[PDB]
């Protein structure tokens, strides 16, 4: 149409000026209008300066900048975004810091034109580090606030430090994790930190596998709204989830030890068919969760 | 547009 | 301590070891060299899985990983030797194939002819082990495709290094016609209308 | 004597006989009147209903409409989620669930189009593809067409029109109500007079006959009055048929046989006035001035006396019963009244025994529907500008709970919820399949049965802007946003949010909406599940002994109550159909998710089996019987578990 | 990079200042 | 049953996977038979089922063995076998996505909850894909980027905050899962969300 004839000419003159002073008062006025999709269709490289200039200070706009990246296929230059807003000193919720490095994580696992493929690793090797320890700072606040233990007046000195940056994983197991005993977290963290040390790493899930125990056998004496189950499903319930959240590394979940604990567990707390449990419980936890047949063999021998 | 109406042949057997 | 931590220091060890490798009571000293090449050659494959350092350094990895496929491994010794040494390859799976399929026709013009004939020493000791699973994962990684694509304007590439990366190019292609399965894919690639755009013959 | 998974069956069959005894609609509507109202706020977690999405009427139609020169008209088919709308002589469907949807348009029409339905097909006429016929009428022909609403693939049902060269002469009397039957039996009415009207149509050319043809099945003679129709109304289940006169004349007309319509009874405002004064309480919201606006018919399935429910403009529903004098009814007699809510909708909350038969919050009422189990909308014109929207359910938690049979009335939940104004209604139609806990009134309205096998009802609101989605809520829902509440605040916070539920749904019934909470149903959510636990552990109550015999705890009963919910669709249910080697009773699909279903139970009752208390090891009778029976019930899961697994290893 | 420290923490259990 | 086996187990191993299939069927061995059947449809998974492929030669094998599963009751182990239902579904969802079908094609895909499409279910979607067949895992790339695609098309025909939500969800999904192509793949993902705004 030469209706739509005027329009391209008419965005032709705007697109290409080279007053960028322009251009920056018309991408300010673009987003107060909600017209979004129409800046990332520029080309020019004056909306790159201000998308840019404005992302060090506006966490809103930098999702912008994150969004004209992707859409051009730029993927890894916006996971640099993404991470390097995830390890900013805005103010961020710990939360979004997770989407960030979650998206950081993809946008970094596929091939992108023009950059390496040891840089584009190298980048998601420390986006999913941090994530990992997000998420560990995450769940850990989680239940450190519903903590009937703590006082009300700690918790908000808590929530203030935890909700926002994230902090080492020395500051996440002294002051917080390790002191709640709280096992299953501290498990994480070795496995987060490559915690090299096969006793403690030990110690710590015979302390996680007695805690649980007791929960459990509680919850069953006072059955409470729904029938509980019984000890070894919560047992199996907590391994389950580290393993899965492991990923099944050999440091924190060594068979060679854990799969006997397991099984002495299962005698000296008589978790059988007294109870009406399969006796082989044990055994088709550890099958299930992915450890292979000929090592279980290998250690029941 | 106009919904294409297919014929009676296919609507009513047999 | 340094196999993925910095690029500088590694590249001074990288190439120490290469000549090591080619410039080569007896029992336990043989059993002693060939524990260590063991352990040397799961290194490799590890940085060479997450694309670690630059491609200079990527290439010295193939080299020492080639002799060690070539020599070492090529009589129960030589079974379980061969044997243990496929779980090492299957261990990274695609994630390994991909990086090394990606090294070929790049930029560099060592890694690329280092990275080609590397896989050449992997689907042949993978047959010693009728079908292979590193030829499989070739064509899932669209790595038959680009490369039967390249073969156009071969005339234009053909001492020189754009030589001697052709040789190891076409060198591969014809291992893979001498397996049975190697046919359905390759045939499926349609060579015949490739080698006859560069209007060589 | 009897052993574990035994026993829990027993408990099982029981407990299914309670839900199917859940009281009927005659029983708790008896000839008398009610007023018993507990009324929400919109935004409440206590809200019997709450609007979830709206859809915008589409440009394109807003442009057409504009473009019109003398009549449009809007509507609904929300049972395939479609809506029309009507130019002149032109006609435009699209999918309202589609964000950008496309217009189907049927501009043949030659004269301007006055009513349209889609009506199910008459079977053997039609290729097994047409879904549904598309009636519509102008002011010169009644016209047919096939219609193929199959489900490709995503959200609504790809739509297709088909020409049938099925019309039928208008004729002298106005069409616009068109009401069909199950069995494809198309009937008409109008704004010219009272008469209904049928269309047969046939698949062969005959002859002597035609393949689409129209008669009168009321035939009046001389000496005529003046008076038409408001609405047509089926109801399948007893083959009747009703109209609604302008005056507030009630006909009813049975369809004794597959081409026979007659009419077996006529009840005038003045019946109903009669009848309204013999009751006990008599209401200056009903007298000769007072206008019915709307009926709707109540099926055989969920009473068996009360046939028919009528709207008055005042807000008052009438529930008449009918009787044969032995089948068709011959008398039609108001015999319940229920009464209007008090409380008119505000913007800031307001502070909260006897029979208010004055409120004239409900006055005007344009507009009114009922849906089973009891779903009552009603549209209220208040001012000329905005409807104001009244809904209400039957309270099934107190009348479930209520003792004894005498003390059963009619008791609701009811909220008022504001669409922004400007907008008018228009229709409100049924988009998910039509509610029934059992067969018979007996169970008949037992929501709590169904809420894990039904999805919560939902319904279209049409207005001349867009359709609004509005859905039930069950227990569950209110039980979990509740329980949403309670995360920041108290500890004896919980304790009085639970004991509200505990006061109107029963110790039971709360225990077994925890622990469906804590399993993961319900409209931070871990928070919520963690806090329905802590209920479930600390409310559930314990075992004693009465007054050898024990009654168990509140808890266990929960436990066998909701296991029973999950199973109740296939536990008498044969596992397979025979007509010579072939079929499963219960779909794959549904046995997949009983069974996910069953195996979350499962594994909240192993995730703590320490805490809750009789599932570990153990005055001692009570706690040791406690345990069996927790036991037993366990084992009964597994089983249930093993026997689906089997069942679906059967057909692979 | 962790360093377990049971020496010197904050009391988990008690309130600020 | 045993020589069905042997017959068809060297046949395995020389791969003709498609006899083997209907070897291991015919002693009704269905742990193998949905194995292999599970090799064949991955890489034919986001491929043009077009008269006389390989995909429809497939597909319709593939069919035939999930009617005469189901009527008869037959399973493998469910993650042999949740796999094999699964790859038919997406099977389902690229030949209604090549045939222009969007709005049938977008229902699917929504149905298998194998791609998070609201914020919300990022953390549990993105936990699946660690233990899910990597036949599947495969094909996420192609999966990314036809429902990408398919949010593309629909946005150029409320809604749009919609739309451009369930793109920003697909974007943190793929940043977060290391998998096939990730660098082609998250970067057309993200131009494509750009162009929406």
């Amino acid at each position: 149409t030469l209706a739509a004839t005027k329009r391209m000419e008419a965005y032709n003159v705007v697109n290409d000026s080279s007053d960028e002073v322009f251009h920056f008062d018309l991408y300010e006025w673009y987003i107060e209008k909600g017209w979004t999709d129409r800046i990332l269709s520029i080309d020019s490289p004056h909306v790159i300066t201000y998308l840019q200039r404005l992302a060090e200070t506006d966490f809103r706009h930098a999702e912008l900048l994150c969004r004209f990246y992707t859409t051009r296929s730029r993927f890894f230059e916006a996971a640099q975004v993404q991470t390097n807003l995830a390890k900013s000193d805005l103010n961020i919720s710990l939360k979004d810091r997770i989407i960030l490095l979650s998206r950081a994580k993809g946008n970094a696992s596929v091939n992108t034109i023009g950059i390496s493929r040891q840089q584009q690793q190298q980048l998601n090797h420390e986006a999913s580090e941090l994530l990992e320890i997000a998420h560990i700072q995450d769940d850990l606040l989680e239940r450190l606030v519903a903590d009937p233990r703590i006082p009300e007046e700690r918790k908000a000195e808590i929530e203030e430090f935890l909700d926002g940056p994230i902090r080492t994983l020395t500051d996440l197991f002294n002051d917080y994790a390790d002191q709640a005993n709280y096992y299953d977290l501290c498990l994480l963290i070795f496995h987060a930190a490559d915690f090299h040390n096969p006793r403690t790493i030990l110690d710590t899930w015979n302390n996680l596998i007695n805690q649980s125990h007791f929960e459990a056998e509680q919850r069953r004496e006072y059955w409470p709204i729904a029938e509980p189950p019984l000890p070894y499903v919560y047992v199996s319930q907590q391994i389950q989830l580290i393993a899965h959240r492991t990923s099944l590394d050999s440091l924190i979940f060594p068979v060679n030890s854990l799969l006997p604990v397991v099984c002495a567990y299962a005698i000296n707390n008589g978790q059988d068919a007294s109870i009406g449990a399969d006796p082989c419980w044990p055994i088709q936890l550890f099958l299930n969760l992915g450890v292979p047949h000929a090592l279980v063999v290998q250690v029941l021998e | 547009r106009k919904a294409k109406l297919l014929p009676m042949e296919e609507a009513l057997l047999p | 301590a340094f196999s993925s931590l910095k690029s500088d220091e590694a590249f001074e060890l990288a190439r120490v070891a290469k000549v090591l490798l080619w410039k080569l009571e007896q029992f336990t000293v043989g059993n002693l060299i060939g524990d260590k090449l063991f352990q040397l050659f799961q290194l490799c494959l590890s940085a060479i899985s997450q694309c670690s350092g630059t491609p200079e350094l990527r290439s010295l990895y193939y080299s020492i990983c080639y002799r060690y496929l070539t020599a070492v491994v090529d009589t129960r010794s030589v079974t379980n030797a061969r044997a243990r040494t496929l779980k090492a390859i299957t261990l990274y799976g695609d994630r390994l194939l991909n990086v090394i399929c990606d090294d070929a026709y790049g930029s560099d013009t060592t890694c690329q002819t280092a990275a080609m004939i590397l896989l050449n020493a992997l689907v042949h000791t993978s047959r010693a082990s009728v079908d292979c699973p590193i030829i499989d994962a070739l064509n899932r990684l669209n790595f038959i495709g680009v490369l039967v694509d390249s073969l156009k304007e071969i005339l234009n590439e053909w001492a020189s290094p754009s030589q001697q990366y052709t040789s190891a190019k076409l060198a591969l292609l014809l291992q893979l016609c001498q397996t049975r399965q190697g046919a359905k894919y390759v045939l499926q690639a349609n060579l015949f209308r490739a080698l006859e755009q560069s209007g060589v013959f | 004597d009897l052993p574990p998974v035994a026993k829990a069956a027993q408990v099982v069959n029981q407990t299914l006989q309670l839900d199917d005894s859940y009281p009927d609609l005659d029983s708790y509507c008896r000839p008398g009147a009610s007023s018993d109202y507990e009324m929400q706020s919109s935004d409440s977690s206590w809200a019997p209903f709450h609007v979830v999405r709206h859809h915008n009427i589409p440009d394109k139609v807003f442009e057409h409409l504009n473009a019109g020169e003398v009549f449009t008209k809007l509507g609904l088919f929300a049972e395939i989620g479609y809506a029309w709308a009507s130019i002149d002589s032109s006609l435009f469907l699209w999918d309202y669930t589609h964000p950008n949807p496309e217009l189907i348009g049927y501009e043949e029409a030659t004269h301007t189009i006055t009513a349209v339905a889609l009506v199910p097909p008459k079977p053997g006429v039609f290729v097994k593809t047409i879904t549904h016929v598309l009636v519509v009428a102008t002011t010169s022909e009644i016209i047919l067409l096939g219609v193929s609403a199959t489900p490709t693939p995503s959200g609504s049902k790809s739509l297709t029109l088909y020409s049938t060269r099925m019309s039928v002469h208008r004729g002298g009397s106005d069409v616009s109500f068109i009401v069909g039957t199950k069995d494809g039996r198309i009937f008409l009415g109008g704004e010219s007079d009272t008469d209904i009207h049928e269309i047969f149509y046939q698949q062969e050319e005959r002859w002597f006959s035609s393949r689409c043809g129209k008669i009168n099945h009321s035939h009046p003679f001389g000496s005529r009055q003046q008076e038409w129709l408001r609405g047509l109304y089926v109801d399948d289940t007893r083959n009747l048929l009703y109209s609604l006169s302008n005056r507030s004349t009630i006909r009813t007309y049975h369809m004794e046989g597959p081409e026979k319509l007659t009419k077996v009874i006529e009840k005038d405002k003045t019946s109903c006035l009669r009848d309204f004064a013999h009751m006990a309480d008599s209401s200056p919201l009903f007298t000769d001035k007072t206008n019915i606006v709307a009926l709707s018919p109540i099926p055989a399935t969920e009473a068996s006396k009360l046939h028919l429910m009528a709207l008055t403009d005042t807000g008052c529903r009438l529930f008449l019963s009918a009787t044969s004098s032995a089948l068709a009814p011959q008398s039609m007699q108001l015999q319940f009244v229920k009464f209007p809510p008090r409380e008119s909708p505000t913007r800031i909350r307001t502070l909260n025994s006897q029979l208010d038969k004055t409120s004239r919050a409900l006055d005007p009422s344009a507009l009114g529907f009922r849906f089973s189990p009891g779903y009552f909308f009603d549209v209220v014109r208040k001012h000329p500008n905005q409807d104001m929207l009244f809904v209400s359910a039957p309270d099934t938690g107190r009348i479930k709970v209520t003792q004894p049979a005498s003390a059963l009335k009619y008791f609701e939940q009811g909220t008022w919820i504001e669409l922004e104004n400007g907008n008018r209604t228009i229709e409100i139609g049924l988009t998910t399949a039509p509610f029934a806990a059992a067969k018979q009134p007996l169970g008949f309205g037992n929501e709590l049965a169904v809420q894990f096998d039904q999805v919560p009802g939902e319904f279209a609101v049409l207005t001349n802007t867009g359709v609004h989605i509005v859905r039930r809520r069950r227990l569950v829902d209110i039980f979990a946003k509740a329980l949403g509440n309670c995360v920041s605040a108290s500890d004896d916070a919980l304790e009085r949010e639970v004991r509200k539920f505990i006061n109107q749904y029963g110790r039971v019934e709360t225990i077994a909406a925890a622990l469906a909470v804590a399993c993961g149903q319900g409209s931070m959510d871990r928070n919520t599940e963690n806090l329905a636990r802590a209920a479930f552990i600390e409310y559930g109550g314990q075992p004693r002994l009465a007054a050898e015999s024990v009654r168990l705890s509140s808890r266990h009963d929960a436990l066998a109550l909701y296991l029973t919910r999950l199973v109740r669709t296939l536990w008498k249910a044969k596992v397979v159909q025979v007509g010579s080697g072939s079929d499963i009773s219960s779909t794959i699909p549904t046995l997949v998710t009983i069974q996910e279903n069953v195996e979350r139970l499962r594994n909240f009752l192993e995730a703590n089996k320490s805490t809750i208390q009789g599932l570990a090891p153990p005055e001692d009778i009570a706690n040791q019987k406690e345990h069996q029976a927790l036991h037993a019930l366990q084992k009964l899961m597994e089983s249930i578990s093993e026997g689906i697994s089997f069942v679906l290893m059967l057909f692979d | 990079k962790l360093v377990i420290n049971k020496d010197m923490r904050t009391d988990l259990f008690s309130p600020p200042n | 049953k045993p020589i069905i086996n042997k017959v068809a187990s060297v046949a395995e191993n020389k791969g003709l996977f498609e006899e083997a299939a209907k070897l291991y069927d015919l002693a009704k061995n269905a742990d193998k038979v949905l194995e292999l059947m599970n090799k064949l449809l991955s890489p034919v998974v986001p491929q043009i089922s077009a008269p006389q492929s390989n995909k429809e030669r497939l597909k319709n094998m593939a069919l035939s063995i999930a009617e005469r599963y189901r009527a008869q009751g037959i399973s493998a182990n469910k993650f042999v076998d949740s796999t094999f239902y699964l790859l038919l579904d997406l099977i389902t969802f690229f030949d209604e996505y090549h045939s222009g079908h969007i709005d049938r094609a977008f229902d699917i895909i929504e149905r298998l909850k194998l791609v998070p499409l609201n914020q919300e279910s990022v953390e549990e979607r993105v936990a699946a894909f660690r233990n899910f067949s990597d036949e599947i895992r495969h094909n996420l790339s192609e999966v990314l980027l036809a429902t990408m695609n398919i949010l593309f098309t629909q946005f150029k025909r409320d809604r749009d905050s919609q739309l451009r939500s369930q793109a920003r969800t697909l974007i943190t999904f793929a940043g977060m899962i290391p998998y096939r192509t990730s660098g082609d793949t998250n970067a057309r993902l993200v131009q494509m969300e750009v162009l929406m705004n």
